[PDB]
């Protein structure tokens, strides 16, 4: 039933805040936590994400984590800032310097116990906690290094819950430092072992979407996060809205992940929106959500095969038309769906549309083309690592080159494992 | 755009159908095991009918009629003709036949009761034996059953046709292949073109151990026959030449002396089994191409011998016939963006 | 085709129509299976926790 | 009079049980509170309807039913629904978290912790029974609870009630309404483990019910509600002989006796007619001959398959409404001439016939029109093996890659249970083929 949400680092907290704004709006809750919507679909499952507090108040079940206070302060001062319980703000002062080792081994270790204290308090107030979701980037230090520290600590203390992450992948087109491939590779190694399901949110894909199709010449992090929050509302709709399919994080893992390690999902969204007036037809929605241009991980789906797919349609529309169009996509492109998982495409419908859209579609694919993502990272890793460039930032925190070799090998193994099933 | 799947690579007719379908740009072929097909060109053995028609959003069609084997394997067809009121043991266009099982219900104890009346009545008592290579045409039974039991599968033995119609010049035998296409609506379509598979060796009514002037198989004639092809290229006389012959030599048409009987026999057989195999109200649909093998006697009486459920065509007619299958069996169900078949109905 | 065993009453009748004549483990073993699976589960959990202790 | 206890397991079992018990109440004139006026014997009786309802001193008729689900959301709707007063709280059993579509999670992990509670509640029902004859068990093949907990419960019922009969109503999985990609796995696993504990099993393929709803009820996108009201009609047609006066299929033993000569082949095919839309303005009412004949169209079967290319081992015709024997025999005579109906050589070619003069009750506001006569045919034909073929193929496609197996092994199941189950199914398919070709 209940989900415990954790946002770590600058990126993790900025996209986390946007997510809570968006779904708080969808469920009728206002910045003070007071429900003010009209329908009752909005409250049936409101407890999957919110706690109820004195005076009919709704408090997100969310822990905010950072090693520097800047972005946390920015959240408290932001739109929905005061809807979170102040005791769930857990921060240090020294930052992590975009350094995985500082997040995972030195600065982060110093802070991680008190985060786990807040996690414990939130979970013992749960009737049947189903698991955790973490928002973070992989390119910085706190989100990647200390978020993966958190994940393996949470797994140690709660080995029977689901661990789900929204993980933002670095891209040179949207790059803070040159060490992002290092941080990303180290984190992927962690994720491949300690999450059940990871949404790969590629800052490359987000940039290309803002640039090539939303016609934004100078994309900001805000333009990127508008896409991310649309996708996040989309992929959690079947978790937080009563539908025919009464979904949870474990059923999603069971049905989407045919082999433990291949749990890295390509998300997609349609229609692609910028921060319009023409209503989309269900055939259009369906063609767009499957379009490479609507996917948030910069991969060509035609370069691999779909293991599984989950698809969510939001709005009032023809269930019959949806079925027909989904079947048409599969029957007209069956080449790209593995034939050894029968009926590997499942669809769900929710009547409630997202804000500002009469209809939308969200896509969750487990495709072997995700290997392209990891190949990208791996190339950027090796280019530096073969000259041991920038390693001193990491050896100075106690890390050894051997650990870089191990994470690189494990990521390359992940790539080979995807390639194994692209050809079965 | 339509999808098909090919599960019998060793079929000449459906190889040509695959090519014709691709050449339309509106059909793409999938891997043999991909279940999201509109069309299945099935394997000849143990075709999985039970898996057809359970794919939502796909109208599914297959090139075989489940159950049509009762017509198309020799013991089955004899049992069907004898036991079915529509055809009856009094059937006038099927030779006397009996189902015999090897040494290792049967019908040899009912056979002998008739064979000895044939031998006493001093009638021609030649009988032929075969199953579904290993043929024996003999004059006395103890050769027949003796041979049957050296093999080990069920056999049928039936009254050999002692007075066939012989083509001159040459004094030779022949069989008539008719091709018939039953579509998913159970329209019965007879192809305009038949073929006469002839023998190249005048008919020697003496010793029935020489199978070269008594069996008309295109195979046994190319290899073991003296002058394979002296009278017609490949030992195959088509319908125009044969009608011409019937007019010149015998003063009749092919249509009147023979084809009327052939259309009657075809329609009778297929209408008889229609309730057992029709896909009219089924979750998947069937069509099928049949080869009816006919033998004409010296009185211009037609006889049915085998129905083959997976026949090949004559190289001359592949193109036209396969294009007809596409037109009436496949595009009728899956449309694209002066007919060569005669429709049998009465 | 003959009609037999006709039985009838105010809510309805029943009868037969012939057209042609004719031509476990114990509670012990179960709780053992359940507990064997629990043991495999506990072992996998201990493997995981040891790896995390490393 | 001998009692029958109904057991509904998982979402599919519980929502179908709701449908059936609503229907039952309407048919026997039992009000939503549990009061049946026509019941002059207050506080007890050995009437026919008493095999499914017990009575309280206050004249409340209470289903001999247990609802069990591993999460609470579906049974909570029973607890707050129209028929809340009907059921006594101890009968509605719920867990905290479901089986996650995972047979092994329902059988081993979560099953082991609630099995004894369920058996205790079932015993409290059985202790109110003078002569219990056994159990009717509703469940999906595809759900994790439906498959995994159901098989555990069946094993334990064979232990604690060895001489009692056990009947299944089982929802076979269909992609158009399915909720999980691993439903073939769960189906094979629960069938293998349950085969020897079930005396007779009625399979409903959601594909067939879905298409019946679309073609004959003109429902464009059927819901679980549409499907379940149609299924509950079929189920009521099957159990009417246990709830009413008659001489056919009066106890559970008679189901096996009349429908299952070989004990492993215990999956009778159900065919039902007529299904007529309530929105049909002008309907011409169908004769005995028309509805009986419709019992041989695959489009009316609970499982799409072709009985022409199989053999029959038994055949029962259950009519409801204005039907008399001679019109039945007249319809059979003609049908026999126009249809391919082959019995196995060691069985008589014949039909056991049951007529109940009360025509089908229909749910007010539902999708089904009232009709003057209806029939349900129960025939044990080898053709139903087609469905096993389909399932065993889907299974084989995933298992050849071991896709998803790790989710089952991680619950304590051994990989070998997969191939064991699949081997049992291969045996079943061969039994069918040798009995029928
Ligand atoms: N006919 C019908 N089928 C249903 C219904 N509910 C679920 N199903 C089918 O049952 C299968 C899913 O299993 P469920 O019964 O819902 O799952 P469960 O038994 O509750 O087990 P869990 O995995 O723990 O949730 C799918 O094939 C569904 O389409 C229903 O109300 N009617
Ligand atoms: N999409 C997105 N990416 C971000 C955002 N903020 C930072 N990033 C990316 O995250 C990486 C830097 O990590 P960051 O979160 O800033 O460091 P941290 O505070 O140590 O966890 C780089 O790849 C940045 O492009 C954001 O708001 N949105
Ligand atoms: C391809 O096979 C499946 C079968 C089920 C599922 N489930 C559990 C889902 N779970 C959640 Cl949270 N959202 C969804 C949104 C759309 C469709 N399905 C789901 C996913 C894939
Ligand atoms: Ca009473
Ligand atoms: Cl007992
Ligand atoms: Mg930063
Ligand atoms: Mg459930």
């Amino acid at each position: 039933r209940e989900i415990v949400h954790i946002q770590a680092g600058q990126c993790g907290n900025q996209i986390g805040a946007k997510f809570w704004e968006v779904i708080s709006d969808e469920h009728g809750i206002d910045p003070t936590g007071s429900y003010h919507g009209d329908s009752d679909l909005q409250l049936e499952r409101i407890n999957v994400y919110y706690n109820e507090a004195t005076g009919n108040k709704y408090v997100p079940r969310a822990i905010l984590v950072d090693l520097e206070p800047g972005t946390m302060d920015s959240v408290r001062s932001g739109p929905f800032g005061q809807i979170f319980r102040p005791d769930n703000f857990v921060f240090g002062q020294s930052g992590a310097g975009n350094n995985w080792a500082k997040g995972h081994y030195t600065e982060g270790a110093e802070l991680v116990d008190s985060v786990l204290d807040v996690v414990r308090k939130e979970s013992e107030s749960c009737d049947c906690l189903q698991g955790f979701q973490l928002t973070h980037s992989l390119g910085g230090g706190t989100g990647s290094g200390m978020g993966t520290l958190l994940i393996s600590k949470i797994r140690e203390e709660y080995p029977d819950r689901i661990m789900n992450t929204f993980s933002v992948m670095p891209s040179p087109k949207v790059s803070d430092t040159v060490v992002e491939p290092y941080n990303a590779t180290l984190s992927v190694h962690q994720l491949v072992e300690n999450t059940d399901e990871t949404y790969c949110i590629d800052n490359e894909a987000l940039y290309d979407i803002c640039f090539r199709t939303l016609k934004l010449t100078t994309p900001t992090y805000g333009d990127l996060n508008h896409l991310v929050s649309a996708t996040m509302s989309g992929v959690t709709t079947c978790l937080r809205f009563p539908g025919q399919l009464n979904a949870d994080l474990r059923k999603l893992a069971v049905n989407m992940v045919p082999f433990p390690r291949l749990h890295f999902f390509m998300p997609g969204f349609a229609p692609l929106t910028s921060r319009q007036y023409r209503a989309l037809t269900v055939p259009e929605l369906t063609q767009q959500m499957f379009d490479s241009k609507n996917m948030m991980a910069a991969c060509d789906p035609r370069h691999g095969r779909y293991l599984t797919v989950a698809a969510i349609f939001r709005g009032r529309m023809s269930m019959k038309e949806v079925d027909e169009q989904m079947l048409n996509v599969q029957n007209k492109n069956s080449s790209y769906f593995v034939e050894w998982i029968p009926n590997n495409v499942k669809t769900a419908v929710c009547d409630i549309p997202p804000r500002g859209l009469k209809m939308s579609a969200t896509f969750i694919g487990n495709s072997t083309a995700i290997q392209e993502l990891f190949k990208r990272i791996s190339e950027q890793f090796t280019a530096m690592f073969r000259r041991k460039a920038f390693l001193h930032w990491y050896t100075g925190e106690g890390m050894d080159e051997m650990e870089f070799t191990e994470a690189e090998s494990n990521m390359n193994d992940l790539v080979s494992e995807y390639q194994q099933y692209q050809d079965a | 755009m339509y999808t098909f799947v090919v599960r019998d690579e060793n079929s000449s007719v459906y190889a040509e159908v695959s090519r014709l379908l691709l050449a339309t740009g509106q059909w793409k072929r999938l891997r043999k095991d991909n279940p999201r097909f509109n069309l299945m060109l099935g394997e000849r053995n143990r075709l999985p009918f039970g898996r057809l028609g359970h794919e939502p959003g796909l109208v599914q069609l297959v090139n075989y009629y489940r159950g049509a084997d009762k017509l198309c394997r020799k013991a089955s067809l004899v049992k069907l003709i004898k036991t079915s009121p529509e055809l009856s043991e009094s059937c006038t266009w099927f030779p006397e036949s009996y189902v015999i099982y090897p040494t290792n219900t049967d019908e040899r104890e009912v056979f002998l009761a008739a064979y000895n009346r044939r031998r006493e009545g001093r009638e021609g008592n030649v009988w032929i034996a075969k199953s579904s290579e290993g043929i024996l045409i003999s004059s006395e039974a103890s050769e027949l059953l003796d041979f049957i039991d050296e093999q080990g599968q069920v056999h049928v033995i039936q009254k050999y046709l002692e007075k066939p119609l012989l083509l001159e010049p040459g004094h030779r035998k022949f069989d008539i292949r008719s091709w018939v296409l039953v579509d998913h609506l159970y329209n019965i379509y007879l192809y305009r073109e038949g073929v006469l598979r002839t023998s190249s060796e005048p008919y020697n009514s003496a010793n029935f151990q020489d199978k070269t002037c008594h069996l008309t198989n295109h195979c046994i004639q190319k290899e073991y026959s003296k002058n394979y092809g002296r009278y017609e290229e490949g030992n195959e006389m088509f319908f125009e030449e044969f009608n011409q012959y019937l007019m010149d030599a015998l003063n009749t048409t092919l249509e009147n002396s023979i084809l009327l009987q052939i259309k009657h026999i075809i329609r009778s057989c297929l209408m008889c089994i229609e309730p057992a195999i029709s896909t009219k109200h089924l979750h998947y649909q069937s069509f099928q191409l049949f080869g009816f093998d006919f033998m004409v006697d010296e009185e211009l009486k037609v006889w049915l011998i085998e129905v083959n459920g997976a026949p090949a065509c004559a190289q001359k007619l592949y193109a036209e016939l396969c294009q007809g299958i596409v037109d009436v069996a496949i595009s009728s169900v899956f449309p694209l963006a002066t007919s060569i078949f005669i429709k049998l109905h009465h | 085709m003959e009609v037999i065993e006709l039985n009838k009453c105010t809510s309805g009748q029943s009868f037969e129509v012939i057209l042609k004549p004719p031509s476990d483990p114990s509670l012990e073993e179960i709780q053992k299976k359940l507990e064997a699976a629990e043991e495999r589960r506990k072992y996998q959990e201990a493997e995981l926790l040891k790896h995390l202790a490393e | 009079m001998r009692e029958c206890i109904s057991i509904h397991v998982g979402q599919a079992g519980v929502q179908i049980g709701n449908a059936c018990w609503e229907l039952y109440c309407l048919e026997h004139g039992i009000q939503p509170d549990g009061q049946m006026p026509s019941d002059k014997t207050i506080g007890g009786g050995d009437d026919s309807f008493n095999t499914f309802f017990s009575e309280t001193g206050a004249g409340k008729h209470v289903p001999r039913a247990v609802f069990v689900d591993l999460e609470p959301t579906v049974i909570d709707e029973v607890r707050t629904g129209t028929y809340r007063q009907l059921f006594h709280p101890e009968q509605l059993i719920t867990g905290k978290e479901d089986a996650a579509n995972n047979y092994a999670r329902g059988h081993y992990t979560i099953g082991k912790e609630i099995i004894d509670l369920v058996l205790d509640r079932i015993r409290k029902l059985a202790d109110q029974c003078t002569g219990l004859q056994g159990f009717l068990v509703f469940h999906s093949f595809g759900g994790g609870t439906g498959s995994g907990f159901t098989s555990l419960l069946m094993e334990r019922l064979s232990v604690d009630y060895g001489k009692k009969s056990k009947l299944e109503f089982s929802i076979y999985p269909a992609p158009q309404v399915s909720t999980a990609v691993v439903e073939p796995y769960n189906s094979i696993l629960t069938t293998h483990t349950t085969l020897e504990h079930s005396d007779c099993a009625f399979m409903v393929d959601n594909e067939a019910i879905y298409d019946i709803c679309r073609r004959n009820l003109d429902i464009e996108r059927p819901t679980y509600t549409n499907l379940n009201r149609l299924i509950s009609q079929i189920v009521s047609s099957i159990t009417a002989s246990l709830r009413f006066d008659g001489a056919l299929n009066v106890d559970l033993t008679e189901f096996q006796t009349n429908l299952v000569p070989y004990p492993r082949i215990h999956f009778p095919l159900a065919t039902y007619a007529p299904v007529i839309s309530a929105e049909k303005a002008y309907h011409e009412q169908l004769s005995v001959a028309e509805i009986t004949n419709a019992c041989f169209e695959p489009a009316n079967q609970m499982v799409k398959c072709d009985p022409r290319h199989g053999k029959y081992m038994a055949c029962c015709l259950l009519y409801r409404g204005d039907v008399v024997p001679k019109d039945v025999n007249a319809a059979i005579a003609t049908i026999k001439t126009k249809r391919s109906i082959q019995f196995v050589d060691w069985c008589p070619t014949g039909f056991k016939v049951g007529i109940n003069y009360q025509p089908p009750t229909v749910v007010p506001g539902g999708d089904l029109a009232k009709v003057q006569r209806a029939v349900c045919m129960l025939s044990n034909t080898t053709a139903i093996a087609e469905a096993w073929a389909r399932l065993d193929h889907k299974f084989d496609l995933m298992y050849a890659k071991r896709a998803f197996v790790h989710w089952y092994v991680g619950e304590g199941m051994e990989e070998g249970e997969f191939s064991e189950a699949r081997e049992d199914m291969a045996a079943l398919e061969k039994d069918y083929e040798e009995v029928g070709v």
